[PDB]
């Protein structure tokens, strides 16, 4: 059984959650202080300056040298069991597509665990599990945050090409890109032009308009198009700074000087606040909660909170992870869904509805379903 | 499957004469849709110049070369002949086609220069 | 003599200052990341948010049964000698004026106490001098912010009688003022109207426009005129219930829980970061630094480095303060200008050029030059 | 100094008389810019009827008693008259007159009430 001071502890480290996003929520549809135009003043902060300097905190204190190996193969053979099933779908079935691959993938494997995850796990299982947390979100930022950056670009640079070179889309060699274009995806208009050589080689120069190929060709265009959009991104210069850091501190045992130690801990302490607070203006900008219907919209917490925990109950005891670190495990993927996986959905436009949906009704939901799991673990 | 474009007709020539160009193509199922003549100048820019398409009775043009070049598609032969006449001095640069199938063919084939 | 240490734990609680400074300099006029509407979006939170819960944190902290009385009565002569001053000049001179007694008194004796002055003042004395830096941020908060309120509105409050009543301003017994109005300034047109009664009373009634009085009567007009000023102002609900818990929590001893604690911990820990990152913004939203111009801008620092100061150094003689208060009670006065006495004199349009040219300037010079009291005084 | 204004000439009266009103003024030192005349229903509500001024020869009027009410201006005695003709039974309002020496005077001091 467990005490009362255990549900204590949740609530004293998940109240101060939920007061920074009503009153974000209230002082928009309620009192109606913000003008919408400038409510994205406040979530331009958010994206660039508050959470790159949040997660540079977390992954430049975390020890490197002693990660929980086991502990970290039990969450990457989830998204493994899970990705593989689901390319066996959409190249053996009659209607599976590329558009639903990866929006069945965000929904599933890619939890809330940098804001919300850290103060939840740490008020229920002590202060190892505030270590654990960190170990994921180093894993996220910088690998499952970028094999999924090209599922993105592979579904652009085969449907530019699919479009426009129907009849010899099988002898092309090289693709120019201009420097000019940042994402190819129709936003722009795109004239794209193709020079013609001798012996059937084919140069393709993509363009800006004013007024199958080769598995060597299409692995040259992803890689321009990802260097142009990784080198723009924050968080990239925030997780590569992060692990250097943390590869020569805890071998030399240099402890970071107090003027670049506090010059960093006046933001990084107005982050997980304020990303509450950026978090609770985004659910009135939209005119419904339930947007896509409610068909679909419980669709969103049943290949999260079903699919997600108990694909994982069969990839821990594989691994050998039983007592507590079990518990750990099960919890952590019942979490609500990331931000993340949304910033990618709404560029795209692969179904933006849907993830809209997952993140504020998993928000509304996130507490009164993982105390079900610490109650049902605990017996 | 090697598929051809094929231009003719250019050369060295002096003030005022009088070209027959080219621009021959194969293998493809359509090729009609809104095909182009431009130049390419030394000074890294280009005008473009004719353009005859599905219409056939609408010829976008320039503002120099406005009504004084002739554009001609031949729609059996799979070839479109650009017959131009009083040739200016500053016909130095490339002129060449720029047939569209969906995505814009081209090639590179002449050696138009004018003294 | 001095250490080299001291220097040291000085720049250890003021560089993070100007870091977050800086950025917000750097990020609208180098790299143009904000709009200039949305720029409004920050300065709405800060307003609202941060600064009234960071207030009520230092003030419910704050012990009121241990307040160092010889150190509050230095602090309330400078700011009578001053205020006893100007009114010997606006009524005895032949162009003194009440539109300079007011601006002259802000520049003076109205530091920047709450944001700076307390971080830079502990990092020089020890931790005693973060429990004085608060015992003057009350008074501030609680008098001196209210004292200068009236002045206002009967700077107000005489213009609209004088302008529209010149003849017959001796005989009016009432004042009535409709519930539309919030400002009587000439921001909103004021038709005004008098009742005429039998024997020379005279009622008049000021309104909304569509398409000398006796002493019993100026002192009826403004205190409406405060009141709906101050139930309106956020900081007025801070420093309200700041004291009220104090005076409860100092007595029978009892802690304020971890629930609320940690519920306004989380916002209050977003509020110094974000108010010179506010700050940060306003210095690059005006077209120049020096705007009323360069026989003016050196004006503003001669009445607040040195008429400020030194008559401080008179005013503590007199209540007896010696030793290591004597210093602590100078380099409190050399402090840069504050910003609520700029939000005043951009609301009621008395010299906005003056104070927003102090504090800026303020701000650039402040650092070099309490550093020279600090070592003047340690000889 | 007991500043003053006298009204005069209100009554009961039926349908279809004539009315006589009045707006006596004594210590000021101008007393001209804009004057008014009101009414204030007893359904809390206040219509502006009319006006004269500085011009003279410019009065403003509503749409129900245009054309048909009479104002005319003493400049020498310092009285405004108000000439009202085929009285309308919703009379029973009180109409008083709105001088104006630079902030709004007024009186409330007649029984205008129509039957
Ligand atoms: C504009 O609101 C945001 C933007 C980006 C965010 C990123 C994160 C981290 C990187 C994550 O949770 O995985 C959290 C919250 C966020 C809120
Ligand atoms: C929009 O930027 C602001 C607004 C209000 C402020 C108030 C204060 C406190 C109350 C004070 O210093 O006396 C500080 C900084 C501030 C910045």
């Amino acid at each position: 059984m467990i005490t009362a001071a255990d549900f204590y502890h949740v609530m004293t480290a998940m109240v101060p959650l939920y007061v920074a996003m009503i009153l974000a929520y209230g002082s928009v549809k309620w009192w109606k202080i913000f003008t919408p135009d400038q409510c994205s003043g406040i979530n331009r902060f958010v994206a660039l300056f508050a959470v790159p300097l949040l997660s540079f905190h977390f992954i430049a204190a975390n020890n490197p040298y002693a990660m929980n190996l086991r502990f970290l193969a039990a969450d990457s053979l989830q998204k493994v069991i899970v990705l593989s099933l689901l390319f066996l779908w959409c190249k053996l079935s009659r209607n599976g597509s590329l558009d639903w691959t990866i929006t069945l993938f965000s929904l599933s494997t890619l939890p809330n665990t940098l804001v919300m995850g850290i103060p939840l796990l740490k008020g229920m299982y002590g202060n190892f599990s505030g270590d654990l947390m960190v170990q994921i979100v180093v894993l996220q930022c910088i690998i499952w945050y970028t094999l999924m950056l090209f599922l993105f670009e592979y579904r652009g640079a085969k449907l530019l090409i699919s479009e426009q070179f129907p009849d010899t889309a099988g002898s092309i060699v090289s693709i120019h890109v201009d420097s000019d274009i940042m994402s190819l995806d129709g936003r722009q208009p795109l004239e794209t032009e193709a020079e013609i050589k001798e012996d059937g080689k084919l140069h393709v120069t993509v363009r800006r308009s004013n007024a199958m190929p080769p598995t060597s060709v299409m692995t040259r265009l992803i890689l321009i198009m990802v260097w142009r959009k990784l080198i723009r991104n924050p968080n990239s210069y925030s997780s590569l700074f992060g692990i250097t850091w943390s590869l020569i501190s805890f071998k030399w045992n240099i402890e970071m000087p107090a003027l670049i130690a506090k010059s960093i801990s006046i933001l990084s302490d107005a982050g997980l606040g304020m990303a509450m607070f950026s978090l609770g203006l985004f659910m009135a900008l939209n005119p419904r909660i339930i947007a896509c219907g409610n068909r679909r919209a419980a669709f969103a917490a049943a290949m999260r909170f079903v699919v997600g925990p108990a694909v994982m109950l069969v990839a821990s005891y594989a691994v050998g992870l039983r007592g507590v670190l079990l518990h750990v495990a099960i919890i952590q993927a019942a979490l609500p869904q990331g931000i993340v996986p949304f910033v990618f959905a709404k560029e795209y436009n692969v179904h933006p509805d849907i993830l809209s949906t997952a993140v504020i009704f998993g928000m509304l939901i996130a507490l009164p379903i993982t105390l079900l799991y610490y109650i049902l673990l605990g017996l | 499957s090697q598929v051809q474009l094929v231009e003719s007709g250019g050369g060295l020539v002096q003030a005022g004469g009088s070209l027959r160009l080219s621009c021959a193509a194969s293998g493809f199922p359509v090729d009609i849709t809104w095909m182009e003549w431009y130049r390419q100048a030394p000074g890294k820019e280009r005008e473009w110049v004719a353009a005859i398409y599905s219409s056939g009775q609408s010829t976008w043009y320039a503002d120099s070369v406005k009504g004084r070049f002739t554009i001609s598609r031949d729609n059996a032969k799979n070839t479109v002949y650009l017959q131009m006449n009083s040739l200016k001095p500053e016909d130095t640069a490339v002129y060449y086609c720029r047939v569209k199938v969906g995505a814009w063919y081209k090639g590179q084939g002449t050696q138009v220069t004018v003294s």
